[PDB]
């Protein structure tokens, strides 16, 4: 009904699919940055995690963040002691974005231990606002995500929430995901969770949606099916740590499969 | 932002919002006029307010006739101005200037046929604007009307999450934000559009509560209380009350006496209590009632 908008749901996927381009990020930007590292990145976003689930943000409101933290990253050169504002600012903004709730600004500053000011967050804030020339309304892995949901049958729930676990995890790798766009990580993610729960596969409806098969998306599917087996590993762990709650079903305690056969 | 304040010379106030004022205002260089909407910043010491990100990104993306045009933003560290295209008055304003005249029919059929026209544009690029009412649709000399002020809209996702439930100004408020519902969709702007179509007709807002529990009941007294026929889940919906007084539907063409059999088609639709059931601005655009539609300019 009304609240899958089955008159745009159409307009809107082909809508994202051009924004997702115009809110791509630039995939080689960290070897442009003198003092930061795919590594620092990854501490940051893993730390966004815990934010979020710490003032019960949604998890839009997360991708939005590290959307702008990457768009920003991409023109602005950052040393490491500042990652950390640019990150809190990014979130802030999403927040008031999304959020019908938003956190205050004192509980951004708060949650950076004193390391920064209000002024330099609200600084900050303006200065991302520049950057970004107020392109706010970007496409996340989610926003699709939502919409291949639309196409189980049935709704499965440890499906959706093993997908939007596995989009999460992408968040947290610069190298590779840079180089995939949103629409492309929650495909892959979408078919890794069917797989992996139900045994089936990419739909062949999500085929006549996106245009994307297995072919298209194999690249993205290896990179994600290695992330999945190599989590438990993985130096940052709060997207684990957090899909272990029942409100997501626990699905970071599910197996991967050892094989996709793609 | 190739603005800059000094190319603009202030001509008088025209609005007041909660976040600022507007002035239309004239550029000195290329004789356009405009409305300047200033934002004040920190007035509440928490930055940028969500209501200006929200319109100004979703302003930026939305380019339709029908849809109020952002020509510019200026960024200074302690104010935001906002250049708009400027429009001679609202649609509450010509209303009240057609008070014992009426607004002809042709004006009301072009005057909603550009507004489903914008909020299709609007849901077509995943926007709720949850604040439509004739305050804030702006007409101008040429016989155009525009969605503006969008201070209260928001990017959607699909399908809909909870969002605010404060929205939407009372006397254009869907009944499915008045039971509380856990999720709405873009059923709310065409539910809002429907008040409006009557109010151009009538001259009088449709159902003018002075309360959350009075726009309901004024809104049963007119299209009856709803059941589960009616209405599937109804009277499970959080602030659904088995209490409530059960109304008989009154027939159509006393809700809008003028009104014709095609205007009284598509009124019914627009103010169907199923949001499922409700008609979409997309679908809207091709009835019966729009055949002979044109676009004369305002007559006052
Ligand atoms: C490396 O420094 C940080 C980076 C992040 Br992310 C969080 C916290 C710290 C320590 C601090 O901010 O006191
Ligand atoms: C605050 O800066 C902007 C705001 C808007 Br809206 C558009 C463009 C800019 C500058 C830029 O394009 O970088
Ligand atoms: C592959 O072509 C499309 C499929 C859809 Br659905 C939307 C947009 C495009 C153009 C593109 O994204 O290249
Ligand atoms: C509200 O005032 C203005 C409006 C415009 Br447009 C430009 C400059 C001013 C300053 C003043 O003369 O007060
Ligand atoms: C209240 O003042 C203004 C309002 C508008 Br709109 C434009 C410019 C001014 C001058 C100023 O920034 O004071
Ligand atoms: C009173 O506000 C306006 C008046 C005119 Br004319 C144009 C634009 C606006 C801003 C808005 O639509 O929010």
């Amino acid at each position: 009904g009304v609240n899958e908008v089955p008159d745009y749901h159409e307009d809107i996927h082909t809508y994202l699919r051009e924004m997702e381009v115009k809110c791509k990020p630039k995939v080689g930007y960290m070897k442009k940055q003198p003092d930061i590292t795919n590594s620092m990145r990854a501490i940051l976003v893993d730390w966004l995690v815990e934010v979020g689930e710490e003032y019960k943000l949604q998890n839009e409101t997360l991708h939005l963040a590290v959307n702008y933290i990457d768009r920003f990253l991409s023109s602005m050169s950052v040393l490491r002691g500042k990652l950390q504002l640019v990150g809190t600012a990014a979130m802030l903004l999403a927040s008031k974005f999304e959020e019908i709730y938003p956190p205050e600004v004192a509980e951004f500053v708060y949650i950076t231990d004193d390391t920064y000011t209000k002024k330099q967050v609200l600084r900050m804030e303006h200065l991302v606002l520049k950057v970004l020339a107020f392109d706010l309304a970007a496409p996340t892995i989610n926003q699709f995500l939502t919409q291949y949901f639309l196409h189980q049958q049935p709704a499965n729930c440890k499906v959706e929430s093993l997908a939007m676990f596995l989009g999460e995890l992408s968040l947290i790798d610069a190298d590779p995901y840079l180089k995939y766009l949103p629409s492309v990580i929650a495909a892959a993610a979408f078919h890794l969770a069917l797989y992996t729960v139900t045994g089936q596969s990419w739909p062949e409806s999500l085929v006549q949606k996106t245009g994307y098969t297995l072919e298209t998306l194999k690249p993205c599917l290896l990179d994600l099916h290695q992330t999945y087996l190599r989590a438990p590993q993985h130096a940052q762990q709060s997207i684990r740590e957090k899909y272990k709650n029942s409100k997501y079903h626990g699905v970071s305690l599910l197996n991967p499969p050892e094989t996709l056969n793609v | 932002g190739p603005g800059s304040m000094e190319n603009f010379q202030k001509v008088e106030k025209i609005g007041e919002g909660t976040y600022g004022v507007v002035y239309k205002a004239r550029n000195k260089l290329t004789g356009e006029v405009v409305a300047l909407k200033k934002i004040r910043l920190d007035t509440e010491t928490e930055g940028v307010p969500s209501t200006a990100i929200r319109e100004i990104s979703l302003l930026k993306e939305l380019n339709h006739p029908n849809i109020v045009k952002l020509l510019d933003v200026i960024h200074t560290e302690n104010k935001l101005y906002l250049v708009f295209e400027f429009l001679h008055q609202d649609l509450k304003k010509f209303m009240d200037a057609s008070a014992l005249t009426g607004i002809p029919l042709p004006l009301i059929k072009s005057y909603l046929f550009q507004l489903l026209q914008g909020l299709a544009f609007c849901h077509s690029h995943r926007v709720l604007h949850r604040d439509l009412k004739p305050q804030n649709l702006l007409i101008n000399t040429e016989g155009a009307i525009k969605l503006a002020d969008f201070g209260l809209a928001r990017a959607f996702g699909v399908p809909v999450r909870t969002y605010t439930h404060e929205v939407v100004t009372l006397w254009y408020r869907a009944p499915e934000i008045l039971l509380g519902c856990k999720y709405y969709s873009t059923a709310v702007d065409i539910w809002s559009l429907g008040c409006i179509f009557a109010e151009m007709v009538t001259r009088r807002a449709l159902f003018p509560g002075d309360s959350e529990i009075d726009q309901l009941f004024r809104i049963f007294r007119t299209l009856g209380t709803p059941d589960e026929v009616v209405w599937p889940g109804v009277t499970s919906m959080p602030d659904y009350k088995p209490s409530f007084p059960k109304w008989a539907r009154q027939d159509f063409s006393k809700v809008v006496p003028p009104l014709d059999e095609d205007g009284r088609s598509l009124l019914s639709q627009m103010l169907h209590y199923d949001p499922n059931k409700r008609i979409s601005a997309k679908a809207a655009l091709a009835h019966p009632f729009f055949q002979d539609v044109t676009k004369p300019v305002p007559h006052l």
